[PDB]
């Protein structure tokens, strides 16, 4: 009758279809990362250029059923998925050409490499061995050598092919009715349409710019601290209130400072929790790591998992013919089979990591009833943030006293905490600033308010004013070092990292008031408690047919990023490194650099 | 029935309707391939805008989950009528005293 059912009809038949294409093509993944093959990587992309195809097609019908009259927010939402065209809106010789860029800057980050300058004979590859540079090795010379090399050899190489990805890119998304390609990575919290609820696509800018200075008292002082515990290591090149040098962070991108840790122990002389060798006399397996992992979720009055979840999944690598990809990954091959890949060992490493993939799992199964184009997450956010929450509340040792594998009589100290507490903060305190520096900085590179030959100069000045980091060795123009990340170079958003960030903390205390939870976060544990798992399925339910705000206003209290709950997690954390900080100087000074003289 | 009735590609063989110009009686059948006319314009036997072929085919494969996968369903209507009855069950029968 109306125009109304040409959209409910035509969404039920590309929901019919797309479905079982879609799942062709995710059960061809799986085939292939099970047995790594010359067979199965062709049907995998095969699959792959089959289903995308298939949504070409149909956006010829999509167009045709303007939303502007529209006030359903189901159809409006399907829709607006296959309506845009992405980057089919430039000539193929412009969208080739952006293929070629990135395959040719993944294969020169993949292939980059560094020897010393009296070995040359033996030059480090990106993985394992440059990597474990930045990790492992405490001397200053190979840290400095494979930052610096890094930078001249992969980082100059990479300046030239980032620019056309920018320039592609941005008429890409300026032909989408965007104002950039950065503006286009902020369109994924995109909400229009409700009251209450609406979220521009600039709103993300100011998120993170308020968040960053709320983040600001507490990382400050751990930058004290690890300036304060690295000036030990290298006095001859710290000063006591200068700035981090970029080769001594932990990585070859500075992002963590997680290697840092054995360089900056609160109390090397106190235990930690560790059950790897509980497991282990306790005659523990693969199964029945992932076995007992269930019993957690179900405790807390999530859904169990099938016969043909556990039957079908992959616990080792079988054998060196038939390799599979040992990697973590939450798989939904669709029809309501999913499996998870990892090669599993008894080690508590692998024990929260086995409670990070069950936890993609509680994602994608909860809001697997809705439709097809529905059947997907509001944004980046809620996918990985949730799978943190349900492993960290396991790594409390409440829930391993319980379990049975730490023992009861393990004392629990303020002291004892501080390890584990500011281990944590070198991930998470020590990677906040740093995703908001990228994206601040590559969403003005996407938008032109920084020339292309001064990103070397506005990068190294953002790492002095926002961190507090500066390089081994000048660098001129020539040089691009955030276009050397992984995620940059393969066109991937790193503002995810820093959603999730600031939402798996946000959760933990929806989750942990839903537990009945005292104190700080970091001593919590919803084990046992059936309303904890009722309170995250209401929201794991919605997939992406609701608003992201609108599960963040009855679940978290709030419509937005918060810092609120990161500083009740690390509320003695602050204490601990006022205290330490008191020979040394909050925050840092941008005048010293370790080739200052 | 995933073990018997579910195909690699899907069981194209059972099929159903998805959309209807009108609702069905109790116990009614309708085998017609009419297109779903939503609109003033005409479809002249094929689908496209506000037009819809109403039948499509199900996707009994055997990786299907519980709520997917292939079910023999069978339903037993039963009529009260004025004229006789004709079955019921066994009678019970015992030895003979």
């Amino acid at each position: 009758s109306t125009i109304e059912e040409q959209a409910k009809t035509f969404l039920d038949k590309f929901n019919h279809e797309a479905e079982d294409l879609f799942y062709q093509s995710s059960l061809a993944s799986w085939n292939y990362n099970t047995n790594i093959t010359e067979e199965n990587v062709q049907n995998m992309n095969n699959a792959g250029d089959k289903w995308s195809a298939f949504l070409k097609e149909q956006s010829t019908l999509a167009q045709m059923y303007p939303l502007q009259e529209i006030q359903n927010l189901t159809v409006k939402l399907q829709l607006q998925a296959l309506q845009q065209n992405g980057s089919s809106v430039l000539s193929e010789d412009k969208s080739k050409r952006l293929n070629t860029i990135l395959n040719t800057m993944s294969t020169i980050y993949s292939t980059g490499k560094v020897c010393n300058p009296d070995n040359p004979q033996e030059c480090l590859l990106l993985e394992p061995g440059l990597n474990e540079i930045m990790a492992n090795s405490l001397d200053y010379n190979e840290r400095l050598w494979a930052w610096e090399s890094w930078r001249s050899e992969v980082g100059k190489q990479l300046r030239p092919l980032y620019e056309e990805y920018v320039v592609l890119k941005n008429e890409m998304a300026r032909a989408n009715h965007y104002e950039d390609y950065g503006d286009y990575w902020r369109g994924d919290y995109e909400v229009n349409g409700v009251d209450g609820y609406d979220y521009s696509r600039g709103q993300l800018i100011e998120d993170v710019e308020h968040t960053f200075e709320e983040i600001k008292p507490l990382y400050e002082h751990l930058h004290a601290y690890v300036r304060a515990k690295l000036m030990n290591a290298y006095p001859s090149y710290i000063s006591p209130i200068g700035c981090l040098p970029a080769h001594l962070l932990g990585d070859m991108w500075g992002r963590f400072w997680t290697n840092l840790y054995s360089l900056t122990v609160p109390f090397g002389q106190k235990p930690n929790i560790d059950v790897t060798d509980a497991m282990v006399d306790q005659a523990w397996d693969a199964q029945r790591i992932f076995k007992e992992a269930e019993k957690f979720f179900v405790s807390v009055g999530l859904p169990n998992m099938t016969q043909g979840f556990w039957e079908n999944s992959m616990l080792t690598d079988p054998g060196n013919v038939q390799k599979a990809v040992c990697h973590p990954t939450a798989w939904d091959l669709g029809k309501g089979d999913f499996r998870i890949l990892m090669c599993t060992k008894v080690t508590m490493d692998d024990f929260l990591t086995a409670h990070h993939e069950m936890g993609h799992i509680q994602y994608d199964m909860a809001y697997a009833a809705q439709p097809f184009l529905l059947r997907n997450g509001a944004n980046e956010g809620f996918h990985e943030a949730v799978g943190e929450i349900m492993s960290l509340s396991a790594a409390t040792p409440k829930h391993l006293k319980s379990i049975g594998l730490l023992s009861p009589d393990f004392q629990e100290d303020n002291e004892t905490e501080i390890n584990f507490l500011l281990k944590q903060a070198l991930t998470i305190v020590g990677t906040l600033p740093f995703t908001y520096m990228l994206e601040k900085w590559r969403w003005m590179v996407f938008k032109g308010e920084i020339p292309k030959d001064q990103w070397m100069k506005k990068w190294w000045e953002m790492k002095r004013e926002i961190v507090g980091v500066v390089e081994p060795v000048p660098h001129d123009e020539t040089y691009c070092d955030p276009a050397s990340l992984f995620h940059v170079s393969n066109d991937y958003s790193f503002i995810r990292y820093y959603t999730r960030t600031l939402y798996q903390f946000q959760f933990q205390e929806a989750l942990c008031q839903a537990a009945k939870h005292e104190g700080p976060l970091h001593k919590c544990d919803i084990s046992n408690s059936t309303e904890a798992g009722q309170k995250l399925f209401n929201m794991l339910r919605l997939g992406k047919s609701e608003p992201w705000t609108l599960a963040l206003e009855n679940v978290v209290g709030a419509k937005n990023m918060n810092v609120r709950p990161l500083l009740n997690y690390f509320e003695p954390l602050f204490t601990w490194l006022k205290d330490q900080n008191k020979n040394s100087f909050v925050g840092w000074s941008t005048d010293w650099s370790p080739y200052a003289d | 029935s995933n073990n018997l009735d579910s195909k690699v590609g899907g069981n194209y063989n059972y099929r159903y309707r998805l959309f209807r110009k009108s609702n069905l009686k109790p116990f009614e059948r309708d085998i017609s391939t009419e297109i779903y006319q939503a609109g003033s314009k005409p479809c002249n036997g094929v689908e496209g805008f506000n037009c819809y072929f109403p039948l499509q085919s199900y996707g009994f494969q055997p990786t299907n989950g519980v709520g997917y996968q292939p079910y023999r369903v069978v339903v037993l209507s039963f009529e009260l009528l004025h004229a006789p009855a004709t079955v019921c069950g066994p009678k019970k029968s015992t030895n003979l005293v």
